[PDB]
């Protein structure tokens, strides 16, 4: 078999009929608007046809054509196209599967020829199928035939007696002689190249044999309008294509035959029944006293036809097909006749109601195809079925009941007002008005569907015979009585699968309707459906559907569940996962089966099913030898949690842990939402003058510290960004940005990220930071019983992080979240705390990036830089040692309080620290690859503290950053007094990254000036091999043939621009001026020591005397190695053609340099480093990533 | 060799990203988020040679280049190799970009709670 | 994975046409020789994308161009790593081409081996 020939098909057979019925309505004169209106073309009279001045109309089926263009006026053209067209395509593939399987009383293949292609075994038997459909007129259709002209006439006439054959049997997919249909059947399908043939020759006959093939198609009918539905509002004529949906097999058997059963096995278990079905769960015991309870409400026996069998969403009718099998089974248990079986089946227990009125033909049919199956003369007895569609009723019930004339037959002078047959049918009509939208969530009482039985049964007894005119009444009237009737009378079993809908995918009257009658689970609209179904559900009754895994678990719906589970009880649980299920393709959507009873009957111990862990292929014989039963749980269990979820791993020790328990909810609070000014109002750091916002807090006119929440952090860290708050956020209330909990800011706390993506983890808040939404505080009350320690340290237990992940499954947190988690106190915790907070602080100010920073390690020892480095390893391993045993003292400690084990994974197990290797790397590739990695950092960091230092914002002999001042002012005075009297800072504050030490101040040359200061004379070569070596390693592409000078050099020029722009989350500042391709100039200035003359400055005394000294070069080598021929001659050549190269270049860049000097353009800090990279132009080096913005040329 | 990663880790890795700077920057339209798309393009290319010598050499990128802008006027070559990673992963994650700014649209559509 | 050749089996190879050329084309002149060692350099070319890849993923081969002009002007990886191996191909015979040029005329000295 191959879903995929028909999954393919299926669309393309729709473009085509929609195609022909667009074809046909134009050669009938209905013709459709680029705006959708309506266009009707009128046939004069010229004799005894008609035409529209084009098309020779028959004149005596012009009325229909008026009939047509009325329901086009009613409806729309696109509408009545669509229902059309897919009505065209059921009764094609009906009369398919009719032929295939030989059911047909001539018992030949009507759309194709079974030995010759391209041919019809009709055209073999004219005769005899003419005799067979249409006894008049045979001879003429023999004479017709060997008359020699086309006889595709004939095939459609013989195929047009057949669809009223078949119609006189099933109403609902063949329609009825004389139709508007029949006068719009494409010409295509009346020619020898047909969609019909095309049909007959794609499809395999093989796949055909299935009717699981059926519905397949039947949902693969439609894929491309579910694809243009989506992304929007679901229009309310769009909406019955967004309740289309497909269930597999095996979860629909498990919970029609779990409904069944449970019924069964309470009336008597004696029965072998339960041996044959396959998914069914025996209930446990847990006291004497439920089950005498159950056992005094349990009915001693029931009858088949007492057992009634409710569909809200019939959709193809794969539940209502189990549904059949089963109650098949139970009437061969009760012995019945063998042929009457299915036809009581049939006549009670089905019900069903659709939305579509298409899906419910097609559901029809495969109930009478399944009862032909089991009975071949089924088919010709023709008994009405219970399955229909909603149909919008919005008709003047006057008019037909004067039409009926029913006022006077059984009782103008309209007396049935007083006998209510009046009033229940202007209630019936009022009820359904607009219902389309709606769906089946219309409820009415039961008196209503008893009073709707007797006049049904009237109209049927008045459309058996009677008034022809009445007759029309009576059909007209039929379908809004019956339906309502159906969805007034109650039911034993409701077992659906609800519609899947989108977050605001419902139209707007939806949104109403919902907002009115449902005050809870009002969000959603499977709940809805489930709702409903309970309302529809009689006493004792199991309602079983396929809902998402959200309201299971969830902050909403804490109301739904508190108040299903105080009146009803769940009698299975099956919760899978995002594929275990197969009724959505795809990950995204997590479904969760569940069959409820309606009886509340106190506390009961449910069974459960676990999914989530392999696909449907699996999780069939999972859920035939399950291994989660969870029996121990119960109801009272289940109802003692915060926010009463439904846990699978629930312990009782656990619940019991949680109770008598205190938990803050008033302490944390929630942040201050920004209201779009976060691109201007939030910034990084070390982009601000230092000088202004670390230092100078009296002004306090530069920003603060603020918190967002980033990676999990357990104690200290992640803390990076600034905020404008001058003037109590002057900016900020000019910006109408809301400002919550103003009165806890800058104030002491901690902090916890608010949607994290590993788990839960809170971290010291220190004072004066001003407090942001996301990454929300939590803050200490005044005199409180406990402190602001104790809580963090009973936080970091892995205890609260298993009840996190518990409380809330999904990683994203709340307030209500932090309101429910329990605290506790002891007078221990909160040394342990303060121990790892003083570790984490240590640890996050060891680096560069914290404005707390602390000088490198590795000159703070002398001797060998092995050596320092091995001191450095000893101190990140110590400090893991000692952070591993705090955390394991504290959950010893909060275990022994509790008394009850826990465990969890990844949570007390891992650390959060950067000294701890597998942290900050992969830790898939524990080689000790990654400790040379470590190592190849180290030395990197411990060059770009050189160069940093080398350049003035830090002072070897002093402690920190020395100069933050903007605009290279107040930097001489710092000299003057002694600042940089042990390393001299360059004055005119440019790096260049020139030729191998040209240039005074070349890089390289000053690197090993300071390695050679901080390490002496004697170690100095040993120390720069081995930096050489740690930089060839890991973070350079080893060289053969090359010194430590110019391993170092090479990597100062390449993949160290790139390392420090990654450090610093591309806000560089130390920025970079390149000339391109060649490198002829290369310089490094800093962002807060730019002034505006330093253009023409650098411009004046790095380029013309590099330009000079390159001429002189070019002219040397000219002069040099004349009339040379050996390998060092073409050395030279070459050598000399690319410095010429270089000589060019260079010019280039001075002459833009130039060009761009004389602006003396300055810049401003509080701008940010992207405004400032963007103005500066095409001189500055990699533009595009930072600015995320092509260069422009002047 | 001694990296071994192929696009799939990458492209998971900008996927996140992007969900984390379509929460934070709050863009409710389609027009909004090309600076967001951008940087999580940008914040997902290897940095080590072998990295991306071994993500080169997996499936998923195309060794040929669409754009002649994105390609760096450099004498490197592992450049222009993080230029063309650069452009597949923005391509692919603008691709999802819409789909991930509808799953946001869910959230922005409350006023207090996407589930309230 | 795929392919495992690294930088010395393609200069050993180019090594061995060199020899070849040397002892067929009869050349006694380093400018002579200079087409020879061009075509050396140019054949030895892995020609899979595999082999290129873990050819520039091994050691002993400079991952930066030494000049401009070798700079093939295509949309195509593969391409400009071609050009650039076949570059430090060229250069590394140049540097050991006049041992085999020595040799060649020492075995061709007078009438073949030191004969007449």
């Amino acid at each position: 078999m191959n879903t995929n020939n028909i999954k393919k098909y299926a669309p393309q057979a729709r473009n085509d009929f929609r195609d022909a019925v667009i074809q046909k309505l134009t050669t009938l004169g209905i013709a459709a608007d680029k705006k959708g209106n309506l266009q009707i073309a009128e046939a004069e009279t010229i004799g005894e046809t008609v035409r529209y001045g084009q098309f020779d109309y028959p004149l005596s089926t012009l009325p229909r054509r008026e009939r047509l263009v009325k329901r086009a006026r009613e409806q729309g053209f696109e509408v009545l196209v669509e229902h059309c067209a897919y009505t065209w395509f059921n009764r094609l593939c009906a009369i398919r599967y009719m032929e295939l399987h030989g059911y047909l009383d001539h018992g030949f293949r009507m759309l194709s020829h079974p030995e010759t292609p391209t041919a019809f075994e009709v055209l073999d038997h004219v005769p005899e199928v003419a005799e067979a459909l249409l006894p008049e007129s045979k001879a003429q259709l023999v004479e017709m035939k060997l008359s020699g002209n086309q006889d595709e006439a004939l095939y459609r006439e013989l195929l047009l007696g057949q669809c009223h054959a078949l119609h006189h049997a099933m109403p609902f997919l063949f329609e009825a002689v004389d139709d508007e249909a029949e006068l719009l059947l494409p010409d295509n399908l009346t020619r020898t190249d047909s969609i019909l043939r095309g049909l007959v020759d794609d499809i395999p006959e093989e796949d055909w044999e299935q009717v699981e093939v059926i519905g397949w198609l039947y949902q693969f009918y439609i894929s491309e309008k579910k694809d243009a539905v989506i992304g929007k509002v679901v229009k309310s004529e769009d909406i019955p294509a967004a309740t289309q949906l497909f269930t597999p097999n095996w979860i629909v058997q498990y919970l029609v035959q779990n409904s069944v059963g449970r019924q069964w096995l309470q009336t008597y278990p004696d029965s072998p029944l339960k041996d044959k079905m396959e998914y069914y769960i025996e209930p446990a015991e847990q006291t004497p006293e439920v089950q005498a309870q159950l056992a005094a409400i349990t009915p001693a026996s029931i009858e088949p036809e007492s057992i009634k069998v409710l569909d809200p969403a019939c959709g193809s009718g794969h539940i209502l097909t189990e549904a059949y099998n089963v109650l098949k089974a139970i009437y061969e248990e009760r012995g019945y006749r063998t042929r009457d079986i299915p036809q009581l089946i049939l006549e009670n227990n089905i019900f069903g109601l659709d939305i579509d009125d298409r899906a419910a033909q097609l559901s029809g049919f495969a109930m009478l195809m399944l009862a032909r199956q089991d009975d071949r003369r089924i088919l010709g007895r023709g008994v009405r079925l219970n399955i229909v569609s909603l149909q919008e009723s919005k008709l003047d019930i006057a008019e037909v009941w004067t039409k009926l004339n029913f006022h006077q037959h059984m009782q103008t002078a309209l007396a049935n007002t007083d006998s209510a047959e009046y009033k229940l049918l202007m209630r019936t009509l009022a009820l359904f008005t607009s219902a389309k939208t709606l769906g089946s969530l219309i409820q009415v009482p039961q008196e209503d569907e008893a009073a709707l039985k007797a006049f049904l049964e009237g109209l049927y007894r008045l459309a058996v015979e009677g008034d022809i005119q009445q007759k029309e009444a009576a059909a007209e009237l039929i379908p809004y009585i019956q339906q309502a009737w159906i969805l007034a009378q109650r039911y034993d079993a409701v077992v659906a699968n609800p519609p899947y809908m989108g977050g605001k995918g419902m139209n707007g009257d939806l949104k109403e309707f919902a907002k009115k009658q449902f005050p809870d689970s009002k969000s959603d609209l499977f709940a809805m459906f489930m709702q409903h179904a309970f309302s529809l559900l009689k006493e004792n009754g199991f309602n079983a559907q396929v809902n998402m895994q959200s309201w299971m678990f969830l902050s909403s719906y804490e109301a739904l569940r508190g108040w299903l589970l105080d009146n009803k009880t769940f009698i299975t649980m099956a919760h899978l996962g995002a594929r275990a299920f197969g009724q959505i393709s795809g990950e995204v959507v997590q479904t969760t089966a569940w069959v409820i009873k309606n009886n509340h009957s106190g506390f009961y111990k449910p069974v459960f099913f676990r999914l989530v862990d392999d696909n449907e292929e699996h999780k069939k014989n999972n859920l035939l030898n399950r291994m989660n039963c969870f029996k121990n749980t119960l109801q009272n269990d289940f109802k003692k949690i915060p926010g009463s979820p439904i846990a699978y791993w629930a312990t009782l020790a656990f619940i019991n842990s949680f109770l008598k328990l205190p938990a803050l909810g008033t302490r944390a609070v929630k942040g201050l939402d920004t209201n779009g000014s976060i691109d201007v109002f939030l910034r990084r750091w070390p982009e601000v003058s230092i000088n202004s916002f670390d230092a100078l807090g009296k002004g306090n006119s530069k920003w603060f510290p603020i918190a967002k929440g980033g990676e999990l952090r357990k104690w200290f860290g992640n803390h990076e960004y600034i905020i404008n708050y001058e003037n109590d956020g002057i900016e900020l209330r000019k910006n109408k940005a809301n400002l919550r909990n103003k009165d806890m800011y800058f104030q002491e706390g901690g902090t916890w990220t608010v949607v994290s993506t590993t788990g839960f983890s809170m971290r010291y808040m220190p004072k004066g930071f001003l407090f942001d939404q996301g990454g929300s505080a939590v803050f200490c009350e005044n005199n409180d019983e406990l402190s602001i320690y104790n809580i963090l340290a009973c936080m970091n237990s892995k205890y609260i992080n298993y009840s996190a992940s518990l409380i809330c499954p999904t990683l994203n947190f709340t307030t209500g979240d932090v309101r429910k988690f329990p605290v506790i106190k002891n007078n221990h915790l909160e040394d342990l705390a303060k121990k790892a907070i003083e570790i984490s602080k240590a640890d996050w100010n060891q680096f560069e990036t914290s404005w707390e920073f602390s000088k490198n390690k590795l000159i703070e020892h002398k001797g060998n830089v092995a050596y320092s480095y091995a001191s450095y390893c000893n101190f990140q391993d110590k400090l893991y040692e000692q952070l591993v045993n705090i955390e394991k003292n504290i959950n010893n400690i909060i275990e022994e309080i509790l008394g009850f084990k826990i465990e969890t994974t990844e949570n007390s197990e891992l650390i959060t620290l950067n000294s701890n290797k597998i942290y900050r790397y992969g830790q898939s590739e524990t080689n000790d690859t990654f400790l040379n990695r470590h190592r190849s950092d180290t030395i990197s960091e411990l060059i770009s503290y050189s160069v940093g230092c080398q350049m003035g914002r830090y002072s070897l002999d002093r402690e920190g950053l020395v100069y933050a001042h903007e605009g290279n002012k107040g930097f001489a005075d710092l000299v003057a007094e002694g600042a940089y009297k042990t390393f001299p800072a360059d004055s005119d504050g440019i790096l260049p990254l020139m030729d191998d030490e040209w240039f005074e101040d070349d890089v390289t040359s000053r690197v090993k000036e300071f390695v050679r200061t901080v390490w002496g004379e004697e170690h100095l070569q040993e120390n720069l091999e081995f930096i050489a070596e740690s930089l060839c390693l890991y973070a350079i592409k080893p060289k053969k043939g090359e010194s430590a000078l110019e391993t170092i050099r090479r990597y100062l020029s390449t993949q160290f621009w790139k390392d420090h722009m990654k450090m610093y989350k591309k806000r560089p500042i130390y920025w970079l001026f390149s000339s391109g391709k060649e490198k002829a100039f290369e310089c490094l200035v800093y962002l807060h020591r730019y002034n505006d003359a330093t253009l023409s400055r650098m411009r004046t005394e790095y380029v013309v005397p590099l330009l000079a000294r390159y001429q002189a070069n070019i002219d040397r080598l000219n002069d040099q190695l004349d009339e040379a021929s050996g390998g060092e001659a073409t050395r030279l050549k070459r050598e000399r053609d690319s410095l010429i190269k270089k000589f060019s270049e260079l010019r280039s860049y001075d002459d833009r340099l130039r060009h761009y000097a004389d602006m003396r353009i300055s810049i401003d800090l509080d701008d940010g480093v992207k405004v400032n990279y963007g103005k500066f132009g095409d001189l500055l080096a990699d533009v595009k990533a930072i600015t995320g913005n092509a260069p422009e040329v002047i | 060799a001694m990296s071994n990663m192929t696009y799939n880790n990458v492209f998971d890795h900008a996927y996140e990203m992007l969900k984390e700077n379509i929460r934070y920057d709050d863009i409710r339209d389609t027009d909004d988020l090309h600076d967001a798309i951008h940087m999580a393009a940008d914040n997902a290319v290897p940095h080590y040679y072998a990295d991306i010598f071994s993500v080169m050499a997996s499936e998923g990128i195309d060794l040929e280049f669409e754009d002649s802008g994105l390609m760096p006027d450099t004498k490197d070559v592992i450049r222009i190799l993080q230029a063309r990673i650069y452009e597949q992963l923005t391509i692919d994650l603008w691709e999802d970009a819409e789909d991930l700014l509808n799953e946001y649209l869910e959230e922005v559509e409350e006023y207090e709670e996407d589930e309230e």
